[PDB]
């Protein structure tokens, strides 16, 4: 029943060692618990938005799926094959299907290479027997698809206006005909009108090629437009997971109520009249998360049971929460 | 298109100091090459009619004579061969050792980076001129020992800057994107990291050659250095410093070529710094 | 009407022009800018990169780069601010005018205890003793909702999160009780909850101290909270000016329409965002006449001339040639 | 606290590695008395064999050398007859110390002064003269500056003496001190300028200006500490550069300091005196760089 399950993630953890100069040389490293206890499944033809404050680990979660950072525990599976135990070579079979778009427009592109080479580098790496003519024609066709003029082929990435650089990044991801593309803050650096060009383009390409996306962003309002489901994160935990109607119109988790009421609205008669929720105290350091529930220091409805045990995602496909004191 | 090394070429040609320098440095190379071959006199020859004389255009001793009755024009050229060949050889050794240590320290990540950069800071606290003098006095002044000894003590800042550049590139996005594009570790090094590390290497190599010419010329001013049949500019300067009361040209000609040469490389290095890293 | 808003002003800026002497030729980053402001008002200067909005703030403060040149006028309580010598401009810079900046991480001095970074304002401008300056700094940190203010005074700013560093900046800027606060993108570096706190704080402190605010941002969503008058800018030129309500509900200039459609929303569902086409503007080789010409859906041959900054409905400015009823 | 301890636990084995390589480098060298050539004058060998057991196993001869250093004894010279190495250090160390300390203080004072006066007055004649002189001093070597100062002031003008110290009177110290320091006045000025310009354009100096502070208070309280930290980091190399440059300066002007003593040892193949002074100058540099990095960690609050 339903669409194909494309990617499954269960009990994923990413702990980084940290040994800062404030420790004695004798002492063990501390653990930066960047991600701890994410659990979800992503379907074919679906966009999952991942959203949260700085330090939520959404960028490390992205990097753990595609293999740029080694997961400490859990399982990730693509089309039924496990990813986290894989040898360095068999990752190439999976990366034919899984590709990525990155935070910084200029940094994403090698500054010593032309556009034609940057978009051709995946294609040349996966099809070594393909001719220089076929590679140039594939690249010109993909440039015309992302909205770059074909005669720009021989120009270098410093000649481009930042929004054009994320179009090169999209073209490089799509040249293989992938099935999941992961977007690590694809529109953070860009001007507001250009953000809407890149988001409309990703949403067109999803519909035109049949992709799934994992879309990671800081702006809740951008995430609502492109996503079908949203994962809300706090200090490496999954706090809420549901469809784009439920997570924004019926938020149950206290952090999502705070985050969605803190989102600013582009209407003077609404922004001055909304019921603002406010959180007591700073973001805890991810070098020493609180024991039990990690939101326990900021939560408006806290209680002593939340120090004794740690919540996990419970609920339906439509909506699920990690809280002891609310139930959908 | 705006090929970034052709913009660097345009910046280098616009910097008039740097082009001027390169002309000068090539004219010094042509003097150091040709003068012993075009000369009427040899490096080991003597004319006791002119035991020590100032420049005289009818004599053919155009730079005057050393107090053994011996020609300074030929000796300043032959000594320029030694100082430039030791300087370039020592720079090659320091560039290879420094690039290898810096690239491994930067690419292998935190574990190895931590200890390898600790060793540079510790080692930079040794008296390397005393340590090269200790090698040279205990093992006997061979020119091949001086190439290697000057190089093996002067790669530390070269390794520090190549480490900084390599660790920055290993953190950059287009290396993560090359891994996601299925590119092998050898492909990432050869086609993505090396072309971007190469800028720092060319700038610091060009700035390092004059320090090696100075280190040799110091080590040969005290004595030590290279012996009489293979005397460098620093060895001529000490015979000059003694002779200075009677025949001051024995400082001024060696000093002119050495100072000019060191000036030249400094402006070529700053021209490349400006060109490759605005 | 604007004839009245020119007369009762705290600040009245006429033909402000900012030009940078870059090697590619003179770049006019702000171009004949005109506006005025009164005690308790907020002006939201709004636009993307290349709009020049950040240079307007620095031109009023005299904080431009070395290669910058300022022309025009800025009348303030009957004095004139622009091109004053530093020894006289320093008499305005915290006692009457004040500023907060885009990056809270690098704006505080990392080599000094935060309490002295506050106290140096009061000891210079209000002639306080070091004893009075400490207690007034503590009262201002409490007004700014800083926790355990006395303990925080002895900290260096690397002990603090980016949200607390903007609180220190606001406490430091407002310490003298200014007439005007200028705010260059204060929340762009910060999370959504810290943004909602700092905008709620400024909206309360505006009412207690009776400051005017110039709020500079790309986020129309943040403008809608603090703002009373909006000033839309593109390529250094005024595109629209008027009441915040008016500009947000009846935007009369095509770029204002495109930007308020490109800004995403929670309140209603839809198929696509109605984005403005084309690349962001370059100030070198910017097109003559209207700067929005290579992007505009309503472009006409007359737009090769510069459009006049006319008024249509009393209290607004239009900067466009299309008839006002055809949008 | 923890930083002081970390520096000490790195400095101690650093000096022990330097002693260990330098001893085995003497003990395995050609012509070295330990190999048994015994070509030295009998009166010198009678002094060597009284402090070194020339027949003992290689390891035993290394531990007996560490024993001598632990009691502060460097052992006998392998060429001088009546002079101990400690005697030769004692007669030459104050001559190096007075010239080196004068050249170092002059390099810091004139260098930081010129560099601040080049970061202020950024694109005026005052920068173009200071960065002109800071090119000239780095590029013209100390062994070219020193003979030219003798030529101008002792041979041509007769204003100052070219010879060695009559007991350290200022007229004999002034040319050595200028010749030794110019290469470092220039280098300090360059580092100070570059640091001070990066500071004067910083967002914290922009915020100091935005408070309306007078430029006197912006320089002295806000800018000067962050500007001089890169100069303090440079005090390590500057120390090495001045003890290094002392070899050419003491040799040209004829000063009986540790640089002349080391060079005369190295020309004469006195392995003991050359080994000795390398361990001494190494220990002084390892200690001084620890003191500099500790002072940096006390001034910097990060
Ligand atoms: S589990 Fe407890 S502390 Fe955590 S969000 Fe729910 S109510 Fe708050
Ligand atoms: S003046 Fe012309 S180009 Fe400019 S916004 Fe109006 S219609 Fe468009």
């Amino acid at each position: 029943e339903g669409r194909k399950v494309l990617l499954e993630i269960a009990d994923l953890k990413v702990h980084f060692e940290i040994k800062d100069g404030k420790q004695w040389f004798w002492q063990p490293p501390k653990t930066l618990k960047a991600v701890d206890g994410v659990t979800l499944r992503l379907y074919e033809g679906e966009t999952l938005g991942v959203v949260g404050e700085s330090g939520c680990g959404k960028s490390t979660f992205a990097r753990a799926i595609i293999g740029l950072v080694k997961a400490t525990d859990g399982h990730v599976a693509w089309l039924g094959k496990e990813l986290l135990g894989m040898k360095p070579d068999e990752w190439r079979a999976v990366r034919s299907d899984i590709q990525m778009i990155f935070q910084d427009p200029l940094a994403s592109l090698n500054p010593r290479m032309t556009i034609g080479e940057i978009i051709a580098e995946p294609l040349r790496t996966y099809h070594p027997k393909m001719s220089r003519q076929e590679v140039r024609e594939r690249v010109k066709a993909m440039m015309l698809k992302v909205g770059l003029l074909p005669n720009l082929i021989n120009r270098y990435p410093h000649e481009f206006s930042g929004g054009q650089c994320q179009r090169i990044g999209i073209a490089r991801a799509l040249i293989l005909e992938p099935k999941l593309i992961i977007c690590d803050e694809p529109v953070s650096a860009l001007d507001v009108s250009i953000q809407a060009q890149v988001v409309n383009l990703l949403q067109q390409l999803q519909r035109e090629m049949g992709l799934s996306l994992i879309f990671i962003a800081h702006d809740l309002a951008v995430v609502k437009h492109i996503s079908d489901r949203v994962l809300v994160m706090y200090l490496g935990h999954a706090v809420e997971l549901g469809t784009y109607d439920e997570v924004y119109h019926n938020p149950l988790h206290p952090y999502t109520r705070a985050l969605m009421s803190a989102v600013p609205i582009p209407d003077p008669d609404l922004e001055k009249n909304k019921t603002i929720q406010l959180l007591e105290g700073e973001l805890p350091s991810p070098i020493n998360p609180p024991s039990g529930c990690v939101f326990r220091t900021r939560c408006p409805i806290a209680g002593p049971e939340c120090a004794k045990t740690r919540p996990v995602l419970e609920g339906s496909f439509r909506h699920s929460v990690s809280c002891l004191k609310v139930d959908p | 298109g705006r090929s970034l090394w052709q913009d660097a070429r345009r910046r280098f040609m616009h910097n008039r100091a740097a082009v001027a320098s390169l002309i000068v440095l090539v004219l010094i190379a042509l003097f150091v090459i040709l003068a012993p071959m075009l000369s009427q006199f040899a490096y080991d020859d003597t004319d006791w009619a002119m035991m020590s004389s100032a420049p005289d255009m009818e004599s053919g001793h155009y730079f005057g004579t050393d107090s053994s009755g011996r020609d300074l024009l030929v000796r300043v050229a032959i000594g320029g061969r030694i100082s430039l060949m030791v300087g370039v050889a020592a720079a090659l050794v320091a560039v290879v050792v420094g690039t290898l240590y810096g690239s491994l320290s930067g690419y292998l990540g935190g574990k190895v980076d931590s200890v390898m950069m600790r060793l540079l800071e510790i080692l930079n606290s040794f008296p390397f001129m005393f340590f090269v003098i200790l090698l040279v006095t205990f093992f006997g002044q061979n020119i091949l020992l001086i190439f290697v000894a000057i190089g093996m003590v002067s790669w530390l800042d070269m390794a520090r800057i190549v480490r900084g550049q390599t660790l920055s590139l290993k953190r950059k996005e287009f290396i993560e994107a090359a891994q996601v594009g299925g590119v092998s570790t050898s492909g990432i090094v050869i086609r993505h990291i090396v072309p971007n590390v190469l800028g720092v290497v060319v700038v610091y190599a060009s700035l390092l050659v004059p320090s090696m010419i100075l280190f040799e010329s110091f080590l040969s001013f005290l004595g030590l250095g290279t012996q009489e049949p293979l005397s460098s500019w620093g060895a001529l300067l000490s015979d000059g410093a003694n002779s200075m009361e009677v025949s001051p040209w024995l400082l001024l000609f060696p000093a002119g070529f050495l100072v000019v040469t060191l000036f030249c490389f400094n402006f070529i290095g700053d021209g490349l710094r400006d060109a490759l890293d605005p | 009407p604007l004839a009245q808003q020119q007369a009762d002003a705290l600040l009245n800026v006429k033909d402000l022009r900012v030009t940078f002497s870059t090697p590619d030729g003179d770049v006019t980053a702000v171009n004949d800018l005109n506006f005025s402001l009164r005690a308790g008002e907020t002006l939201g200067i709004v636009g993307e990169s290349g709009s020049g909005k950040s240079q307007t703030a620095f031109a009023l403060m005299g904080l431009l780069a070395a290669n910058g040149r300022i022309g025009g006028s800025a009348t303030f309580n009957g004095r004139e601010i622009l091109n004053l010598p530093e020894h006289e401009l320093n008499k305005l810079r915290a006692e009457q005018i004040s500023m907060i900046f885009q990056d809270p991480m690098t704006s505080l001095n990392p080599y000094m205890r935060v309490g002295e970074q506050l106290m140096e304002v009061l000891m210079l401008h209000k002639n306080m003793s070091k004893a009075e300056a400490f207690e007034e700094s503590v009262r201002m940190l409490d007004a700014v909702k800083m926790p355990e203010a006395r303990k925080r005074m002895k900290m260096y700013p690397h002990e603090f999160s980016g949200g607390m560093r903007q609180r220190v900046m606001i406490a430091m800027a407002l310490l003298c009780r200014p007439k005007l606060l200028i705010a260059d993108e204060p929340t762009t570096a910060l999370d959504v909850t810290v943004q909602a706190q700092i905008m709620t704080l400024l909206n309360e402190l505006k009412r207690e101290f009776n400051t005017a605010i110039i709020m500079i941002t790309h986020d129309l969503v943040v403008v809608a909270g603090i703002c009373d008058k909006v000033l839309v800018m593109y390529a250094g030129r005024t595109m629209e000016y008027g009441n915040a309500r008016d500009v947000f509900y009846q935007p009369v200039h095509p770029y204002s329409i495109g930007l308020l459609n490109a800004v995403p929303r929670l309140d209603a569902e839809g198929e696509t965002m109605l984005t403005i086409p084309g690349n962001p503007p370059n100030l070198l080789r910017l097109p003559k006449g209207c700067p929005f010409q290579p992007r505009c859906p309503h472009a006409m041959e007359i737009c090769s001339s510069a459009p006049p900054l006319e008024e249509f409905t009393p209290g607004r400015l239009r900067a466009c040639f299309k008839p006002v009823e055809e949008l | 606290l923890k930083f002081i301890l970390r520096r000490c636990l790195e400095a101690i084995p650093t000096l022990f590695i330097l002693i260990t390589i330098s001893f085995f480098m003497m003990r395995l060298a050609p012509g070295s008395p330990f190999t048994g050539e015994r070509t030295l004058p009998p009166e010198v060998m009678a002094n060597i064999e009284a402090k070194y057991h020339l027949n003992d196993p290689i390891m035993t001869q290394y531990f007996s050398y560490l024993k001598q250093l632990a009691h502060g004894d460097f052992g006998p010279s392998f060429k001088y007859k009546d002079y101990s190495v400690n005697d030769l250090v004692a007669s030459s160390f104050p001559v190096s110390a007075k010239l080196g300390a004068a050249a170092f203080f002059l390099a810091v004072i004139l260098g930081v002064s010129a560099g601040v006066i080049a970061a202020l007055k950024q694109n005026t004649k005052w920068d173009y003269t200071v960065m002109g002189l800071a090119m000239t001093g780095v590029v013209i070597p100390s062994f070219v500056v020193a003979p030219l100062l003798v030529m101008i002031f002792a041979i041509i003008l007769h204003w100052l003496p070219g010879g060695g110290w009559n007991g350290g009177a200022l007229k004999f110290m002034i040319l050595p001190m200028v010749a030794l320091s110019l290469a470092y006045i220039a280098s300090i000025a360059r580092i100070t300028r570059g640091s001070m310009i990066e500071v004067l354009h910083s967002n914290f100096i922009r915020t100091a200006r935005a408070k309306g502070l007078p430029m006197r208070r912006i320089i002295l309280r806000h800018a000067l500490k962050p500007a001089l930290l890169p100069v303090l980091s440079y005090m390590g190399p500057a120390f090495v550069g001045i003890i290094t440059g002392s070899m050419v300066i003491e040799t040209i002007y004829g000063l009986p300091g540790i640089g002349q003593l080391f060079v005369n040892g190295a020309l004469n193949r006195d392995y003991s005196l050359v080994l000795s002074l390398t361990i001494l100058v190494g220990a002084l540099t390892i200690l001084f760089n620890a003191i500099v990095d500790v002072l940096y960690a006390v001034i910097d609050p990060k």
